């Protein structure tokens, strides 16, 4: 009756389901104290069809509308504004494409790059690599575009902040955003965050 | 091969049937018992906010849901259907279980009379109470580390919660605010109903300055909210229900804008000064930072400590990490004198963007 058992539960487990979280997990035998998305806490004194070993408080997790019991686990959320500000059409601009600045692109380029693909010469040479470059520049210069022209000669997962769009009404958003935006950049494989216009933020 | 067949079967069959059993099983919802009306009745709120009176299935022991304990009601008839115990929020859970590193004392330099001034906060009473008791004194309860940035404030803070097996609840001020209605401080409250539940406790707050600015006397509505939060956090630390081995640190480099309620000897008992590296300091840390860097030369550590005033711990670091920098520039697979004078003087002029660093309390 294997074949029977799969039929029920898939019939269970059709879509759509409720997003909630995991919040708790109780051992009385382990049971969820999920709360969902209509804002609505629920005790499950049976986890569901997802192993409770693999359930963290605070995760996010699929659940039957009318059973609430969870089926699934889903991935971790990023604000639509935090995953909207990353780089998918990789700019097209060759360190040649700039100007008179070649020391402070060997500078950039240094603290950034070398890190991600030569970290062995940091590891042999026993340093830590240089954490944030902050690029100040009267308003002119090739602040933006060595940004643009790092962000396409790197290869990683690059993602553009800018200043104004972390500023948000609703109190607790914005460091949301941020925290957010660098959770994403983490999770993500090698990546470089680019604040524009950092003064918006940083007064 | 028919044997190992239907075993991998019958445990899959044994799989399905959990499986199934679960899927027959519907959730109940969580609220919190107010008085108990005639033996059968009990005036229940759900978490979501509705009030009602509602029944209990038998083998409860009324006795354990008791006004203020969490049941579980029934999802149609709302019925109690089992007591449970205090809810902790995911934010606390992971408040407490974040992990500090494994950063030791030897990780950190001029700090040694701040050091011990902190653990005497936090460790000696709370191993040995009964000293404090015969000196006739209940030993201080809130920290505040406040310095200019990079002097060592967070560093101290996850060095003490990596060496200290009390429990430690790890938390930005920032990262409490949220923009609902009430929310921040509610999640203070758990955060202090998670430190008294677990009685030998520390919670520290970074960056506290988010929350514990000044109140306004003409702010907006975020302001005021946030005020709530401050004001709920002032209560919970010194207000009616006083708190018992319960210790509280709190880190910051702006300490003149904090509420002098908050900077109130009552409530941040103890504010040690994280101030920048003295000449022995800075040595200290340049060795600390300069031990793992491969050094072929004679380094006058004492020469880079006298160009390197005004600097701080991150300063220092960086002064290593720009030796190491010049290093690969020149394609040397290690470093010396000339590569730390020159990464000392880079870092003496980057520090020409900086503006004022001494800010006091009070
Ligand atoms: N050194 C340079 N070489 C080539 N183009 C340059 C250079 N400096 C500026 N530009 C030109 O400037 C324009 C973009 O400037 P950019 O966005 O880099 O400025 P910025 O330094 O970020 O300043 P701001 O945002 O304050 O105006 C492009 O036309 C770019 O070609
Ligand atoms: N006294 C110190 N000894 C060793 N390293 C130090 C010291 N002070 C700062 N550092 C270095 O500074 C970096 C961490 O600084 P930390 O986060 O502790 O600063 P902070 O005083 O809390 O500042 P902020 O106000 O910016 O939060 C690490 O590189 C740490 O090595
Ligand atoms: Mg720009
Ligand atoms: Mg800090």
């Amino acid at each position: 009756k294997i074949k029977e058992n799969s039929e029920k539960i898939k019939v269970n487990k059709t879509l759509p389901y409720l997003v909630s979280n995991v919040i708790e997990l109780l051992d009385v035998g382990k049971c969820a104290v999920i709360k969902t998305s209509t804002r609505q806490t629920y005790f499950l004194p049976v986890i569901g069809l997802v192993d409770a070993e693999k359930l963290k408080p605070g995760d996010l997790v699929g659940v039957n509308k009318d059973s609430y019991l969870i089926l699934e686990t889903l991935p971790t959320e990023y604000d639509s504004r935090v995953k909207a500000m990353e780089v998918d059409e990789r700019p097209t601009e060759q360190y040649s494409d700039i100007g008179g600045l070649d020391k402070q692109i060997q500078e950039l380029v240094e603290a950034i790059v070398l890190p991600m693909n030569h970290k062995e010469k940091f590891e042999n040479l026993g340093i830590q690599p240089p954490k944030g470059v902050l690029m100040y520049g009267p308003p002119g210069t090739g602040k933006t575009l060595l940004a643009r022209a790092c962000a396409a000669q790197t290869k990683a997962t690059f993602l553009k902040l800018a200043g104004p769009q972390l500023v948000q009404m609703f109190i607790g958003d914005g460091a949301k955003l941020v925290r957010d935006a660098f959770a994403l950049a983490k999770e993500k494989a090698p990546s470089i965050i680019f604040i524009d216009e950092l003064d918006a933020i940083g007064t | 091969e028919l044997r190992e067949q239907l075993k991998e079967l019958t445990k899959q069959y044994e799989k399905s049937e959990n499986d199934l059993k679960a899927l027959q099983s519907v959730g109940q919802i969580v609220g919190e018992v107010l008085k108990q009306l005639t033996e059968e009745k009990f005036i229940v709120k759900a978490t979501n906010g509705p009030r009602y009176v509602v029944g209990c299935r038998r083998q409860l022991d009324k006795s354990k849901l008791k006004p203020g304990t969490r049941v579980a009601l029934d999802m149609t008839t709302l019925t109690i259907m089992r007591y449970l115990p205090r809810e902790v929020d995911p934010l606390v859970y992971n408040m407490s279980h974040e992990d500090p590193g494994n950063v030791s004392y030897s990780e950190i330099g001029g700090l040694s009379e701040q050091i011990r001034e902190l653990r005497e906060v936090i460790e000696l009473p709370l191993t040995n109470p009964e000293l404090f008791q015969r000196v006739g004194i209940i030993p201080p309860k809130g920290c505040l580390l406040y310095g200019p940035p990079g002097t060592g404030k967070t560093l101290l803070a996850r060095a003490v919660a990596s060496q200290l097996d009390c429990n430690f609840l790890k938390v930005v001020s920032s990262s409490i605010v949220d923009k609902y209605i009430g929310e921040s401080a509610r999640l203070i409250r758990e955060m202090f109903n998670y430190a008294r539940d677990h009685q030998p406790c520390i919670i520290f707050m970074d960056e506290i300055d988010a929350i514990g600015g000044r109140r306004f006397s003409e702010g907006t509505s975020a302001d005021r909210e946030i005020q709530r939060t401050l004001m709920e956090l002032l209560n919970q630390m010194d207000g009616f229900d006083t708190l018992h081995r319960v210790k509280m640190i709190m880190a910051t480099n702006r300490p003149d804008t904090l509420d002098p309620a908050l900077l109130r000897p009552g409530r941040l008992d103890r504010k040690i000064h994280i101030d920048l590296p003295n000449e022995q300091a800075r040595l200290d840390i340049l060795k600390i930072h300069a031990g793992p860097i491969t050094k072929h030369g004679e380094i006058d550590y004492e020469a880079i400590v006298k160009l390197s005033d005004g600097f701080n711990g991150a300063d220092l670091r960086n002064v290593c990490t720009e030796a190491g920098m010049f290093a690969i520039r020149a394609d040397h697979d290690f470093v010396v004198q000339e590569d730390f004078m020159k990464a000392v003087r880079k870092v003496a002029d980057s520090k020409k963007l900086e503006s004022k660093l001494d800010y006091k309390p009070v």
